[PDB]
């Protein structure tokens, strides 16, 4: 989808 | 009120672009704005002068301030650990938005965001601390050299990073 | 197994064949393969040529404008959400007995783009004077290429199944005349036309290109001051999609005129409510443009509700409906050892890099 | 010989060991690995001490501190740094990772900001386009048959 | 839109107090809103019929829908187990709005509470799912009951509850 | 403080 | 038969989990560790052990209560203050952030201070509070300067949780001792023959100054009349947007005392002669709120100075002290500082822990015997 | 002494079921198998205590011997010495500033911090503690927790 992660990007 | 401002000189590959201005909240959050201008001055070893920006997305951020991997899993605070979520007082107004990016709750690192749309979605999830106070000519431009993926093609740096008031 | 959570369904295996699909007609069972795409299972390579192909080449027989008669069921954007499709299907009535119109936008940004391709393809067959389908500006190459359907079609499928859809894609009609009111397009309108001849005679079965009149009709938006025109002119560049042109009201309300029309009906752009009704048309009191989005929680993000347009009887019915539960899928299809791998890669070397620092 | 280490560089590290050893046994303990300040926040560390154990015993003995870190240096390889990094995803080192234990590994870097029933889904999923024998479970050969492109060896890198 | 509306008849020691309407948001909340009505309803086997308001704090809010333990610890969803936060769309405006009580994230039961103010500090945390539609001076007149821990003078009880329209 | 929790009231 | 043996470096620890945070102290100070040779309280000493969540003993408790309950008798109802004054306005408990206001606000050594009210109840320190500004009073009687606040009186301290704090802290004698020392409290306070600083505000009982003067303090506040709209009064929500005018209208958020408008304010002020009122008990985002300037003067005809920020730890609001010389109106603001935890109401994790305990280990059993 | 055979007749087929290498003995995976009792807190706990033995894992003299102390038949002095060894870990007979603390984040988890759960976790301590060893004891626990009516929820139906 739309997130911001720091190393498992998610959807 | 007597809040901090730390400023971006953009660069692809190696020629200038131009400067973004942070108005950070130091009012609404003390630690995490701290956190910022820290890496900002440079004033602990590691900065944000010779940074990567890893993550562009059109129509959403800018994620940037990842300097020990550069991919995106790594980076440090100035707390010498990874803090926790200060507050969710701020929200995701729109355009211009910094926000702190997380691997979850209370994981609080390095590792930022600055908004090209509204994100309301990231409300709860993510700690707002800055907005853009001058220079969004040149953040709608950083904008348009990255993709879908994320990937940048033109590989998007920050090389001069300090403070002003 | 070593299987944790148990109950969640498992993908089954079995690719349908060529019996399973189709009859001895060439009428292809809908709720057989409605229940299966449901399971996330897939088809038999060819059988999935064939439901794109055999729906390819009737479409293609069909003309640019197609002329569509009361009672219809108008949609919108489905964009790849195909467990919102289903429930699209519910709130506006079986394939059979209703009439079917959809402006476009069945592809990329959600994560099962194909299913939705080949289940309306599937439905195009059995029900071609029923059933109709228009083109929306992600049904091109280079807005699947940049986006998610190409790497849907390579993961699911193979590049050749894309290239099936790829070639059905350009045989899509672009407006719709429905029960000789309205005028039905995916974005709006265009300078370079004028009357209802200027769609007719266009050369479709191409790639949109960047500018021209087939772009326009897939890609224009209304002004954000649709109304509150204070600065006139009645078609300004399109600065949120890029290319394109933008469409005032009076640039509206003098095509409606020119060629008799009540109102265009579109789609293109996310609407909170799953639609919008804007300035009426001060000679009908009907309002002068609507548009109609079908995709709910668009993206799982925006908390929109969808809603799908039925016009019946001389009244025009806007049924809204909420998201239905989808399979979880993560970005670009790949799999777990892809996106877990370079997190492990660190998360091991900032562990004994850190186990270098007491000396 | 098979090893990789020389001379000054497992001196080096026998300097590095009496200094994390609390009880001075000559073995360390997970509860003398998470004493460190970038150790208590890293989700792989009980990992980096059940693969770094010839034995599996739960401590880590200056015979397998050696080996261990061995794959770490810049005169490792290929066909080594990603059979280290295999071995992550398998618990139990059957040398095949089964349907749940490849759940586990990611929910310890994952967790809740996946839903449990999202996590499995895109396992079975994994596990089908890209286990072509169709055993249930993936081996090194399968799992070199998807990552071994994306070259993240390059940077397993730590230094004597 | 075609939202449902339920009805609570409160009891001060088994004497009627008032009737509390309330309008369930299920055009935003469909899970969440459901589980609300069909313990109105009762027509799962169990529900709000007799249970009390345990915990009634003047000035914030009247907690209740504790049917299996009546004191904070227990109560239970239609859906067997504990369901999960479905989504943080409302929030907790003022008063009158009727909200969801947890034990922490996706730990959603029975047990709510009925702002009597303006509670901010509550959005992201929990989910709302309806308003009061008629009956707050029945709400206000509950409050008079309560303490600062929350446990009430005399036990005020959801004597009648079911489904209006 | 002013929460609303089932189980263990926090302050 | 000694010989020294050889023990366990690992074995040498303790079981406690978080060793970083402080383990507050089982000493008790005393007459001598807290009092000087003159009487004078070492306050120095006190907030390095207040701080830390140590308690002082029964006995020297009650002598700084006394003590300074006795200075504070002495005094007027209404006191007669001159600047520099820095005046402060709700605490409600919240000790270590009384402890940022003596900060931002100066040292009580060579500062003026002027305290509106409510150091008690809601936070749960309230008691550390008292103790504290008391200690400053005994040492600095005509600098530092405490009025009353309608949280107290025995009626606001029994149904929140100051009397739970004291009994739990201490005893319920030093319940009593604060009980008395808050009567002694005075009511309002004239700084620099300009301002009139009450906590709540005016009353329709109150015309000129000359009331308060000769109005019966020593008491527990009452339901009804002037003592207790000095402590109680609300300014009308809306402040130079009364349509239908009024002057004191029935108080419906407080359930008690009446509301005050701009022309029940601005008609005080003449007959007065008087610059403006400074009140405090209205919860203020910023720590203040300068309400409608009279444009005689240009000044704010109300102030409502607020110094408790994040007030019940949860309202993420600022705090402001106000500090005046020269003429001008200084208002500094200041966030939250941390301090510690506490159970509501002042409970043990036993009493907290146990209904959830036995619930969640029913719940194990009982579907675990229900399964089949 | 012993109890009735009818309710240990429905103790024992319940056991058989749980039972599914049919040892005895049930593991972490042999308890962990129920929906209800996955997603709870206090399972790890219960385990212990009903392991009068401490091998790790549970068999049917004591599966029989930890239900009866939660029996309808039971006495307060009986229940509440269980609900002391929910906290005592180690099974000393004293519960410590780390039982208690280990205790207490199984419980309310993540909701609180661990400085503010250790916070709270002293004060209980100072206060309850009247022989100042920094641990509790049964009869100081008792003290804190003899005046509230827990015993009368700690009641199943066998
Ligand atoms: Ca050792
Ligand atoms: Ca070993
Ligand atoms: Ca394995
Ligand atoms: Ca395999
Ligand atoms: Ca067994
Ligand atoms: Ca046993
Ligand atoms: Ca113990
Ligand atoms: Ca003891
Ligand atoms: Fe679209
Ligand atoms: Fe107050
Ligand atoms: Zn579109
Ligand atoms: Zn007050």
């Amino acid at each position: 989808x739309l997130l911001v992660t720091a190393g498992l990007v998610l959807a | 009120m007597v809040n901090p401002t730390v400023f971006f000189d953009i660069a692809v590959d190696g020629e200038p672009l131009g400067r973004v201005s942070f108005e950070l909240f130091a009012d609404k959050v003390p630690k995490t704005a701290e956190n910022f201008r820290a890496l900002s001055t440079g004033e602990k070893g590691f900065g944000y002068k010779g940074s990567c920006f890893h993550r562009i997305i059109p129509g959403f951020m800018c994620q940037g301030g990842d300097f020990t991997r550069h991919n995106g899993t790594g980076g440090k605070s100035i707390y010498g650990e990874k803090f926790e979520d200060e507050n969710f007082i701020l929200k995701h107004t729109g355009p211009g938005i910094l926000s702190m990016a997380n691997a979850g709750p209370n994981t609080n690192g390095s590792q930022f965001f600055i908004c090209t749309a509204k994100t309301e979605w990231l409300d709860g999830k993510h700690v707002v601390f800055g907005k853009v106070k001058e220079g969004m000519n040149i953040v709608e431009a950083m904008e348009r050299f990255g993709s879908r993926n994320g990937k940048t093609s033109k590989k998007i740096t920050i090389a001069d990073c300090g403070q002003l008031e | 197994t070593d299987r944790v959570v148990k109950a969640v369904p498992f993908p089954p295996s079995h690719r349908l064949t060529a019996k399973e699909v189709f009859d001895n007609d060439g009428k292809p069972r809908v709720d057989i393969l409605k229940a299966h795409l449901m399971k996330e299972g897939r088809l038999e390579e060819s059988v999935a040529l064939r439901i794109i192909t055999e729906g390819a080449s009737i479409l293609r027989q069909e003309k640019n404008l197609l002329d569509i008669d009361a009672p219809v069921t108008v949609c919108g954007d489905i964009h790849g959400q195909f467990f919102d499709l289903m429930k699209l299907f519910e709130v506006g009535g079986s394939p059979a007995n209703t009439r079917y119109l959809f402006l476009g936008d069945y592809v990329d940004r959600g994560y099962f783009s194909i299913e939705c391709v080949l289940y309306l393809w599937a439905l195009k067959i059995l029900y071609p004077k029923t059933l109709f389908l228009l083109r929306g500006n992600h049904e091109c190459r280079h807005l699947t290429e940049y986006f998610t359907f190409k790497q849907e079609c390579k993961i699911k499928y193979s590049e050749r199944v894309y290239d099936a859809c790829m070639d059905a894609f350009d045989c899509l009609p672009l407006a719709a005349l429905m029960n000789q009111q309205f005028l039905c397009v995916h974005g709006g309108l265009s300078p370079e036309i004028n009357t209802l001849d200027d769609i007719r005679k266009l050369d479709r079965f191409k790639e949109p290109p960047a500018y021209g009149p087939m772009c326009d009709i897939l890609w224009s938006d209304p002004l954000e001051d649709f109304g509150n025109e204070k600065t006139q002119e009645h078609f300004t560049h399109n600065t949120v999609r890029g290319c394109s042109y933008f469409y005032s009201y009076p640039a509206v309300c003098e095509f409606l005129q020119h060629n008799n029309l009540l109102s265009i009906l579109r789609a293109h752009e996310a609407q909170d409510a799953g639609y919008r009704m804007y300035r009426k048309s001060q000679t009908t009191g009907f309002p002068s443009l609507i548009t109609i989005f079908s995709a709910p929680n668009y993206l799982d993000v925006y908390n929109n509700k969808a809603a799908v347009l039925k016009y019946e009887n001389n009244v025009m019915n806007i049924r809204q409906f909420n998201c239905s539960p989808h399979p979880y899928w993560l970005p670009n299809f790949m799999d777990v050892f892809t996106w877990s791998l370079p997190f492990v890669g660190e998360k091991v070397t900032e562990m004994l890099v850190n186990v270098l620092n007491i000396c | 010989m098979c090893s990789h280490f020389d001379a000054d560089e497992i001196k080096r590290l026998g300097k590095r060991f009496k200094k994390l050893d609390l009880d001075n046994s000559g073995s360390l303990s997970v509860e003398e690995f998470m004493s460190l300040p970038e150790l208590q926040q890293n989700p792989l560390v009980q990992r980096v001490i059940d693969i770094f154990d010839t034995d599996g015993n739960g401590e880590v003995d200056f015979k397998e501190f050696i080996e261990g870190v061995s794959q770490f240096s810049v005169k490792g390889d290929k066909e080594q740094k990603l059979r280290f990094a295999f071995r992550i995803y398998d618990m139990d080192k059957d040398g095949y990772i089964s349907n749940g234990e490849l759940f586990q590994v990611l929910k310890m870097m994952v967790g809740n900001n996946l839903k449990d029933t999202q996590l499995q889904q895109i396992v079975d999923k994994t596990i089908i386009n890209a286990d072509k024998d169709g055993d249930g479970r993936i081996s090194f050969e399968e799992f070199c048959a998807v990552v071994g492109g994306l070259d993240i060896h390059k940077k397993m890198v730590v230094d004597v």
